[PDB]
């Protein structure tokens, strides 16, 4: 979400959808969590580094 | 309290002097405020309640 | 339970002249204007709408007839008349007199009508009082409809002319009769003919194409009983409307609104009330019936 | 083949006066609820105070005015009658076959008449027991308020939530106390302390407290009726005695007659008094006498001294010192395929998470698990044990 | 309690339908001496003693209408009503087993969307009784479509007055009455009349002196007109009252909805839809003894008429145009 | 007809009801979720080419009693409903053992002053004030208790009655603004509503699913989660393990691991869990 | 204190097969041209109008329907029946036995119609006297005006096929016409592959109208031209078709348009008389599993 | 009568079915299970009554 006005008028409530998972901000998904999701992700489709 | 009319069934009393002159015209044209009509079947003792 | 009697006060003693025709119609039907036991003469006749000096029309008279209460005579005393009253649901004794004499039976079907053949016959005048008394005329509804059929004919053809074997004769099996039309008001018959364009032209719009094609299968090689009006000739109109190829569900919704408005044509071709007779004698001309405000 | 009998069912008549509920009401016969609008009750509560020599503004005395009303109710019974019955009710009665048909059709209508009485006697029981639950707090909204120690102060923000964290101290532990009464070590002295908690916490205050309404044998005292089901009553007949099984109640009702000068204000004005003679002796006959207790009981008793006593049988048990009667209101409902109104149905909510995470310094308080240890795992499910004890993902 | 069985035998055996007059032969000339209610004239003595006219008072005709018990979604029927309103039954499908929907005259204004330019009095009134319109249209999403083809009036079966209401928060019990004069449940020896809102009534008798006779009857009529506001379908209920017979009234109603017709048929001048040519119909609701007078009333404000001794003979819709 | 005038004589609570004997749990404590395709069928996606995909990949009355066609029988009692609130990944387990709200902020209104709109709103939907429960955090989430949040977008809505029977949703009990502000009054009046009256849209009884109730001539339910405004927790274990360690030893229970946890149930009723034959009270 | 009881005596006893077909109903509706209390069997059916030897018709029933007196069965003894008279604004109990089975609804409106369906579904043939008794067709009014509606469409397009069958497809006909969609419910009637002929005279009428009726409005439009002529009827030039306004009254002579404009209005009344309904009874309360109703009669 | 008087609906029948089991497992063989009870000789008398 964000708030902006028309030029010389009142403020509006206009929005976007955060598309990828990584556009969730850090205090909802910390860097230790998002790393621990990829390791679960790694052992399903079984990519070998 | 604004003390107004009531239709409760009193033991009414009637005088000697008549009243019935000009009444059909006068009560229809505001001779006295708060007048109550009687049209046939309504002319009876009202149902008491309390 | 109830009493159904209307005595009528009268302000002049009867002559032997005005007793004569009243004694003839000792049991008959006449409407009146009120609902009281006692009654003054200016309501008894129908002649508060069918007068002499006016030029009355019967549509207004018939429209007047559905308002009023209806009543049956009992006696003619010289002081004063005497009548009896017709409730919504009642069993009575009715006994017809009226002049072009038809015949009834059990399970017949009646309608109260204005005097439509002779104003001079049906209206006796009481010159001892001056106000005449006009009588209505009970007719079976097959002819009760058929006069109103013939009346709305006449006011059309008088105006476009602006003959009498055609325009003013109500036909019936056995006798062909003669109407009484010289001085009628054409304006309450104008209003009835006003509403007919509000049906007869609207029914012309949604004319079902399937029901049109049947006529070419009918009148072109197939003499039927009631189709002889066309006389074996197609009209020019049906040749012009049926260019389409038919379709079933299009003539469903057309045939719904066609079905709905024809339920409303009663509201312009009304009668007055009705009299469904359940018992009838021939040697007395007595009959019992039940009224219906309808 | 053979008939071997027509077997019948005659319902025994349950009158409301000879139940065990009459101790929880005061019965007055009455004439015209179709006429009466309301019934006003005036409370005059004085309140003494303390003169104390602290450094404080003293307080004037007080006075309280409390308004009450009545409650309208309606009851409707619906007799059918068949037309072929109604005709030969007025039959000419001239044949020897009619006396098994006339007398066999009067028993259609007099059975249906006494049917109309028994639908009415439900309404005397049901519409009381409905309304006695319309004015019914639970336990936990009573006892925390039945402590005077908390309403000594005002009801300011401290005393409010101090109650709120005691409504839940009573909800979580002491609910369903008979279900806990088996698997506790003590047992019998847990129901007794739960119930005697309930009994003396009911602030009765009983305007008719002087009126000798319902005595037992030997002149003792009845202090109310607890009304339960039967599955609970059979648990209480074993824990508690039926020590006397004898009481005394009214053989009639209390009248309400508008004879005399009640009628004059009834017709001419709206209002109409109650015991207008007694109200007259306070004003014109012997006035300015100060209100005392010993002159109340000859007037506070409506007629409830003078109804002749009789013999009513029910269950009686000592609890503390107050005798309590126990009822069985299932015969009034389980005969007739209607629900019983005592068997209420409590619902709840259940809060529940799934799919979480924990912060950086993870740990393991654990007896023993060899299995899930790594931080690479992320659990994405939960498990609930069912009503029927099956764990479902 | 032994005397309680008396009062349920007094008011019961004395309150029975009068039996069929059937008398055996062999007593003789007795069969006339039970016939009393046919006898209509009485011995008008010197002074009317009530002990001398009691038989002319004890006798009575046999008058009793029929009640119909309903069930209500407690939103459609507002928790107060003036006890003499008019009803319907908008029945669409046997949804549950004991399910029903009713319509007050104020509600059918709210379901419609017809404007205060046709009715500026009850528009302020019904806004507090119900929602902003969408509180009732949730039950029928067909109201955009049933109003197009004009099939709405085929589903309203009129009922008449009200008698008794047992109201709750969830289920509202409505005891209506057909054929009319129904005893109340508050007070015995009463007769619940009918009431209508003053905005919805349009009377037809008032004229210049200029003459029209009266009868025993005046017949309250109902109507409906599928008009169009904001290029959207929207009905038009009015009332009609005349003791003028059925012949005049269809010709008289077109003098009332006159200008509305000239507005609409400019719209379908440019396009043809055979489902649209229907216009509206006329019901029939019952009889009032003409020479009776409507007393005005007041609510919160709202003027409401009244009619005494209404009896409710219903009737269907006939599409006038 | 017969008409009774009943009266309340003294000004004391002279009628106490008490829940004593449990007889039959009916509503399963089940796992079945609630599907907004049957609560909001009036909406769909913009392209029907894709809305015809999701309903495939995910998923009336009879004699006056509601009855779903797609179950010809249950076994585990009345099949309950389960609901959905997106919640942050970093929410805290220590909130979840405690009887509290599904919201972020607690919501007990009785503590506020009487007849105040503003002083009662400041509990619910503010954030400069901290919680009445915690004080370091000021709300468990501004994704279910922010003034415009999804805890308000889903369930501020009063019950729209429909000819088709609606189904019950327990999150309305904790999210609806107008029903909670009815408890603004002083608590003696809050006794007299709790006995005779009834709130907005409670759940059914003797049905198949959890429908909305619309009859009132039979309902007996007195749920206290109206009044006290909290929601109790029951058992959960993000791996299978900790159920076993719950029932093996209760005293030396292990409540928290690195990735897994448990919530002990706190409820006014207490059962006997019977995996195998080991019995936890 | 009035009485009503209509006993119908008989000459021959009923067979053991016929009485069970007459116990199949115990309350229904019979037209009954009587007011007496004893009556012979030649009136309680519709065989007085609709019988085998003469061909059946549909006006003469509907004439006889409103003319006649309805009655309700109460009992079938082997010797004699026992009907009950129907007073105007009476109140009694009614079950249905009608074919096919149209499910009722409480608080509805009923019309009385003739059986135009299958003869095995319609009537009960007596062999004890060799005389049919025929029952009227008791349908609610909206269904009764819809069950007539598409069958009347169905009979007209049949005659097109016998003249030239390349104009109507029967799949288009047997899909839109034999289907009734009211109360959200579907129904299906008898197609009658035996040959119908009851509703032919309406199709004899309404198609002979459709050349007469739109010919008829052009004379009425040029009739009463004034400045009194009613202002609503200016509008209806927009409704009349473009082709209709190109007709002269020249070719049809003035002595012939008399014979039109009497015969014009004559069919327009007698078709209104049957579309406006028959004698009726409103039913207020009803239960489905008993099939018993609660009625109040409304005459006409 | 506490169970059945809602009418034997679809739910009430099968909640009885889970009481044909919690009474089958627990309260069967009431002589033999009441010889390893601490209370013992009262459990028989309650099962009889």
């Amino acid at each position: 979400f964000f708030v902006h006005p028309c030029p010389g008028a009142r403020g509006s409530y206009r929005a976007t959808h955060r598309t990828m998972v990584g556009n969730i901000p850090q205090p909802l998904a910390p860097r230790e969590f998002q790393e621990s999701r990829g390791a679960q992700f790694d052992a399903v489709t079984n990519m070998t580094h | 309290m604004e003390a107004t009319l009531e239709q409760r069934p009193f033991p009414y009393l009637a005088t000697e002097a008549n009243l019935l002159t000009q009444i059909k015209e006068s009560a229809a044209d505001g001779l006295f405020k708060s007048f109550q009509l009687l049209l046939g079947k309504d002319a009876r003792e009202g149902s008491v309640r309390f | 339970a109830l009493d159904k009697s209307i005595v009528v006060n009268l302000t002049s003693r009867l002559f032997a002249d005005e007793l004569a025709a009243l004694q003839s119609k000792i049991g008959s039907v006449l409407p009146l204007g009120d609902c009281h036991r006692l009654q003054n003469i200016q309501a008894l006749g129908l002649g508060c709408v069918c007068s002499r000096e006016t030029s009355p029309d019967y549509i207004q008279i018939m429209q007047y007839l559905s308002k009023c209460t209806l009543a049956v005579l009992e006696e003619v005393r010289p002081d004063s008349l005497r009548l009896t009253r017709m409730d919504p649901s009642d069993n009575l004794q009715i006994k017809n007199v009226y002049a072009p004499f038809f015949q009834w039976d059990s399970n017949t079907q009646l309608a109260v009508l204005p005097p439509l053949f002779s104003r001079k016959d049906s209206t006796i005048v009481l010159e001892s009082n001056g106000f005449d008394i006009v009588f209505p005329m009970v007719v079976p509804q097959q002819l009760g409809h058929a006069i109103l059929q013939q009346l709305l004919v006449y006011h059309i053809y008088s105006k476009i002319s602006a003959l009498d074997l055609y325009t003013t004769n109500v036909s019936f099996m056995g006798r062909t009769y003669r109407l009484d039309v010289d001085n009628t008001d054409p304006r309450t018959a104008l209003r009835v003919l006003d509403d007919l364009s509000m049906y007869l032209c609207i029914l012309s719009a949604l004319v079902p194409r399937g029901c049109l094609r049947l006529l070419t299968a009918l009148v072109r090689h197939d003499r039927h009983p009631l189709t002889e009006v066309f006389e074996g000739v197609v009209p020019d109109e049906v040749t012009r409307i049926d260019l389409d190829q038919l379709s079933v569900p299009d003539d469903i919704t057309r045939m719904r609104v066609m079905f709905s408005y024809l339920q409303s044509l009663s509201s312009i071709f009304n009668l007055g009330p009705r009299l469904h007779v359940y018992a009838y004698s021939a040697e007395t001309l007595a009959a019992s019936c039940w009224y219906s405000p309808r | 083949e053979a008939l071997l009998g027509v077997y019948t069912n005659v319902v025994e008549f349950v009158k409301f006066l000879e139940t065990a509920l009459a101790a929880a009401c005061v019965n007055t016969e009455f004439k015209d609820l179709r006429r009466m609008i309301d019934g006003k009750i005036q409370f005059k509560i004085s309140m003494p105070t303390i003169a104390h020599g602290d450094g404080r503004r003293p307080n004037k005395q007080r006075q309280y005015i409390v308004m009450k009303a009545c409650n309208k109710h309606h009851i409707g019974a619906e007799i059918e009658l068949a037309a072929a019955d109604i005709e030969l009710l007025f039959a000419e009665k001239e044949t020897p076959l009619d006396f098994t048909e006339y007398a066999g059709a009067i028993k259609t209508i007099t059975s249906a008449l006494q049917f109309g009485m028994d639908a009415l006697e439900r309404g005397l029981v049901d519409t009381v027991l409905a309304v006695k639950l319309r004015h019914a707090p639970p336990v936990f909204i009573l006892k925390t308020l039945g402590d005077p120690v908390y309403s000594e102060r005002g009801l300011k923000k401290a005393v409010k939530s101090d109650m709120v964290s005691m409504f839940k101290a009573h909800l979580i532990e002491h609910s369903f106390f008979l279900d806990k009464a088996e698997l506790m070590t003590r047992g019998k002295q847990y129901v007794l302390t739960m119930l005697s908690d309930m009994l003396a916490a009911v602030c009765e205050d009983t305007v008719f407290k002087g009126v000798s309404t319902y005595t037992t044998a030997s002149g003792q005292q009845v202090a109310g009726v607890l009304e339960t089901t039967d599955s609970v009553m059979r648990r209480l007949m074993n824990l508690l005695g039926q020590v006397e099984s004898a009481m005394s109640g009214p053989a009639a009702y209390a009248s309400y007659v508008v004879r005399g000068a009640n009628l004059v204000t009834a017709v001419s004005y709206g209002r109409a008094m109650r015991n207008f003679e007694q109200f007259m002796a306070r004003i014109v006959d012997h006035p300015n006498a100060l209100p005392s207790v010993e002159g109340d009981k000859a007037a506070l008793a409506d007629g409830h001294d003078e109804i002749q006593r009789t013999r009513i049988a029910a269950s009686l048990v000592k609890i503390g010192d107050k005798f309590v009667a126990i009822e069985s209101l299932q015969r009034m409902y389980n005969e007739t395929q209607f629900p019983c109104p005592l068997n209420r149905r409590i619902q709840y909510t259940y809060f529940f998470p799934v799919g979480l995470h924990l912060p950086v310094p993870r740990y393991s308080t654990s007896v023993s698990v060899r299995g899930v240890e790594s931080p690479a795992i992320q659990s994405t499910e939960t498990w609930v044990v069912n009503k029927n004890n099956v764990p479902l993902c | 309690q032994a005397e309680n069985a008396a009062r349920l035998g007094r008011q019961v055996l004395g309150l029975l339908p009068p039996p069929t007059h059937r008398v055996s032969l062999t007593r003789g000339p007795e069969f006339a001496r039970g016939v009393r209610d046919l006898l209509s004239k009485y011995a008008a003595s010197t002074r009317p003693t009530v002990g001398s006219l009691h038989e002319a008072l004890r006798q009575a005709p046999f008058r009793q209408p029929t009640y119909g018990d309903f069930l209500v979604y407690s939103q459609t029927f507002s928790p107060q009503e003036p006890l003499g309103t008019f009803l319907f039954s908008f029945k669409q499908e046997d949804n549950g087993s004991s399910m029903d929907m009713l319509l007050t005259p104020t509600s059918l204004f709210m379901l419609s969307g017809m404007e205060a330019a046709k009715a500026p009095q009850t528009h302020k009134v019904a806004g507090v009784w119900y929602g902003s319109g969408s509180g009732l249209a949730d039950f029928i999403p067909n109201l955009s479509e049933l109003m197009d083809t004009g099939e709405f009036h085929t589903l309203l079966t009129p009922v008449g007055p009200m008698v008794q209401s047992v109201h709750s928060t969830f289920v509202t019990k409505v005891t209506s009455a057909m054929k009319g004069v129904g005893l109340a449940r508050d007070e015995p020896r009463a007769h619940v009349g009918l009431t209508l809102p003053c905005d919805m009534l349009v009377d037809l008798d008032e004229s210049c002196p200029m003459r029209e006779p009266a009868g025993l009857n005046v017949t309250i009529y109902a109507s409906l007109v599928y008009l169009r506001v904001n290029q959207r379908p929207s009905m038009a209920l009015t009332f009609f009252q005349s003791g003028k017979g059925f012949a005049e009234v269809v010709a008289m109603i077109k003098d009332h909805f006159t200008d509305v017709i000239r507005t609409k048929y400019i719209q379908l001048r440019h396009e043809l839809y055979i489902n649209r040519l229907v216009f509206g119909a006329v019901c029939t609701l019952g009889t009032v003894p003409f020479d009776s007078h409507p007393v005005h009333q007041s609510l919160n404000s709202l003027p409401v008429l009244v009619f005494a001794n209404f009896e409710a003979a219903c009737g269907p819709w006939t599409v006038f145009l | 007809t017969h008409e009774i005038a009943s009266l309340h004589t003294a000004l004391g609570y002279s009628s106490v009801i008490a829940p004593a004997h449990v007889a039959a749990i009916t509503t399963d404590m089940g796992v079945h979720c609630q599907d907004l395709f049957m609560i909001f069928p009036g909406d769909a996606y913009q392209d029907r080419q894709l809305h015809d995909y999701i309903k495939m990949k995910a998923g009336g009355y009879a004699a006056g009693v509601p009855r779903c066609e797609n179950l010809p029988g249950l076994s585990h009692g009345q099949l309950a409903t389960c609901e959905i609130i997106p919640t942050p990944v970093t929410s805290d387990v220590a909130y979840f053992q405690t009887p509290s709200n599904p919201r972020g902020r607690a919501a007990c209104v009785v503590s506020c002053d009487a007849y105040s709109n503003e002083s009662a709103e400041r509990l619910l939907y503010d954030h400069s004030i901290p919680d009445p429960a915690y004080e370091c955090r000021s709300t468990n989430n501004p994704w279910a208790s922010q003034r415009g949040s999804l805890g308000d977008v889903l369930y501020n809505i009063t019950f729209r009655q429909t000819a088709l029977p609606g189904m019950y949703s327990p999150c309305r009990q904790f999210f609806h603004k107008e029903d909670i502000m009815r408890y603004n009054r002083g608590l003696y009046t809050l006794v007299n509503e709790y006995s005779a009256r009834l709130a907005g849209a409670p759940a059914t009884s003797t049905t198949d699913l959890q429908y909305v109730v619309v009859n009132g001539t039979d309902v007996f339910l007195d749920q206290p989660c109206h009044m006290l405004q909290e929601a109790y927790p029951t058992l959960a274990a993000s791996h299978r393990v900790m159920l076993d360690e719950y029932m093996s030893n209760k005293q030396t229970h292990a409540p928290v691991h690195m990735g897994q946890y448990l919530i002990e149930e706190v409820a006014p009723m207490k059962r006997l869990l019977k995996l195998g034959n080991k019995v936890v009270y």
